[PDB]
């Protein structure tokens, strides 16, 4: 674990870069879903379909 | 040029005359006065030596003293005249509403009719 | 006048949800955070040019 860590540091390689971008997008998922859930409520399920 | 003529001139008459001149004429007068300043400062350097030589030792000492006192009166006119040159220079670098408050469309007339 | 009251609420006629909530907000009891009223008159004059 530690031996890996120092090599990652040497390579200027960011291990967690992926998950950071992943956490970011799921926040925008919830955001768009919230906007979608709203219009479904304001129009009714039948209207949208 | 009539400005910076090695003798002290009145300032208010210079401060008007400087206004109606060309920019190359102001640079010629500015060059002429600075040469006049260096002429008195190299003169006051020579008067400074004849003070310090005799001060080391009272006739022919007050006559040196009012000679360098007089040059400061003429030099006071020069840098005052140079101050007017500076002030003339810096003057030449300027020259949805669902409330029916707007259109009252509860009424048939308000739309455009 | 005496006995008169006035309530101002921000409101969007366009929104379904706002309509349902507003009518509930009038008729719900003071103890559940409502007005506990019963309307005698409705004047739905709101509209846009």
């Amino acid at each position: 674990r530690q031996q890996l860590q120092v090599l990652a540091r040497y390579l200027k390689m960011d291990l967690d870069n992926g998950e950071r971008k992943f956490l970011k997008e799921k926040d925008t998922v919830a955001e768009l879903q919230a906007q979608l859930d709203y219009l479904n409520a304001e129009l009714g399920e039948f209207f949208v379909n | 040029s009539a400005g910076g003529i090695r003798r002290p001139i009145q300032i208010e008459e210079f401060k008007t005359a400087i206004s109606g001149m060309s920019d190359m004429e102001l640079a010629q007068i500015k060059t002429e006065i600075e040469n006049s300043i260096n002429h008195l400062q190299r003169s006051n350097a020579r008067l400074g030596k004849y003070i310090a030589k005799l001060e080391g030792a009272s006739g022919d000492l007050a006559l040196y003293k009012d000679s360098v006192r007089e040059n400061e009166i003429v030099l006071n006119n020069y840098n005052e005249r140079v101050d007017a040159l500076e002030q003339e220079t810096v003057y030449r670098k300027t020259g949805v509403d669902m409330d029916n408050s707007n259109v009252d469309v509860v009424t048939p007339n308000s739309i455009f009719i | 006048a005496k006995g008169s009251t006035l309530i101002v609420v921000p409101f969007n006629q366009g929104s379904k949800q706002d309509v349902e909530a507003l009518i509930e907000f009038i008729y719900d009891t003071e103890k559940n955070g409502g007005l506990g009223w019963d309307l005698d008159a409705i004047i739905p004059f709101a509209a846009i040019p």
